[PDB]
């Protein structure tokens, strides 16, 4: 899918 | 667990940046220390400089420049208006250098701490900030870049290999055209490629570092990544064996292509970002693909090395400032357990002193 | 003629 950031 | 750490540093729209100015021709990020944005407020052009170490306090200054690029390390800005180039030390409030070109500069960039590269329609120049130097022509552009939008210019560490990159449309795809120039041989080589970087890499059994040239391309043959040594190996060295590997584009990303590359010499890893926001990591030594995924829903148009982590930092059209680097505690078990490649895991563990290959 | 001015 997509990574989401820290 | 992921072999990478992915971070959002900033959302530029939270600093009052108009998203219309968040693009390639108005926003520059020559290193991870500053971002520079040209905006028109009313009738007046200005530049907004965001210090990445103090981002809530941007500096805004009026300008009459069609382009602004900050020095990679210092508050020293290069500005141009047509043929007029001016270099300013912002803290000293002084014009350090000025030059008038006899051609428009269609792309420029800081290639080191103290040299600006300047690309015209016909040629590429380097302009050193030391003493009283004027621009020096490095080479003439190859005809294979005629008509391209110039999107990048890079060199190896010794400035002996120079790489100009343009793109244009041919058969309804974005085709990359590169010009690789050897300073010592004075020979250009045209190469189809979209994004590239040089890197220093010391092979086991060699006394000297090799200079490697890494480029990715989406061609007729699909996506490809190449890693080669440029030039004659230093005396006493084995040549680096050429690598060529596939670059994957999924079927729904049919118009995507590579737009940025940075290489970590701390981990010997190649980060490749595509226009539509996919991140790939490759081993620099072997070319093995470590990871892919999508990190941005918006297009990414500018990157720099992220010094602190030896990763890659960039800006998308939404104005997110994003970075990816190697997650040092996860990368080896990832490669061992998810990629199931103990050979690579073990190699990287000892090569770059990473933990996790105590058990394979 | 400077192309950068004061704030």
């Amino acid at each position: 899918d997509i990574l989401f950031p820290a | 667990i992921l072999p990478i750490r992915f971070q959002e540093h900033l959302q530029l729209q939270n600093l009052g940046i108009n998203p219309a100015n968040i693009g390639f021709s108005t926003l520059t990020m020559e290193s991870d220390k500053f971002i520079c944005i040209r905006e028109k407020v009313g009738e007046q052009a200005q530049v907004v400089i965001i210090d990445m170490n103090d981002p809530s306090n941007p500096i805004r200054r009026p300008i009459s420049a069609d382009s602004a690029i900050m020095n990679p390390a210092s508050k020293v800005i290069a500005l141009k208006a047509g043929k007029t180039l001016q270099i300013f030390n912002i803290e000293m409030k002084s014009k350090m250098k000025a030059h008038t070109m006899t051609d428009d500069v269609t792309f420029w960039k800081w290639i080191s701490l103290n040299t600006v590269a300047l690309v015209t329609d016909n040629a590429v120049y380097h302009w050193s900030m030391e003493g009283e130097s004027q621009p020096v022509k490095m080479f003439d552009r190859h005809s294979s870049l005629a008509g391209c939008q110039i999107i990048n210019y890079r060199t190896d560490a010794k400035q002996k290999w120079l790489l100009l990159t343009g793109i244009s449309a041919q058969q309804n795809r974005v085709v990359g055209a590169m010009q690789l120039y050897s300073v010592d041989r004075k020979v250009s080589q045209p190469i189809e490629g979209h994004a590239a970087s040089f890197a220093q890499f010391k092979m086991e059994g060699n006394a000297e570092e090799s200079t490697l040239f890494c480029f990715a391309v989406r061609g007729q043959a699909g996506g490809k990544l190449h890693i080669i040594e440029v030039g004659t190996p230093p005396t006493g060295n084995q040549p680096f064996p050429k690598k060529a590997v596939d670059v994957f584009f999924p079927p729904e990303a049919q118009n995507d292509f590579p737009v940025a590359m940075q290489i970590s010499e701390k981990h010997d890893v190649v980060f490749l970002i595509t226009k539509y926001g996919y991140i790939h990591l490759y081993d620099l030594e072997t070319g093995t693909c470590i990871y892919m995924n999508r990190i941005s829903g918006e297009t990414i148009f500018v990157t720099a090395p992220h010094e602190a982590t030896a990763g890659i930092i960039g800006v998308n059209r939404k104005g997110q400032v994003l970075s990816v680097c190697v997650e040092e505690e996860n990368i080896i078990p990832y490669i061992t357990n998810v990629l199931q490649n103990p050979d690579l895991a073990l190699r990287m563990a000892v090569r770059n002193n990473l933990a996790g290959a105590e058990e394979l």
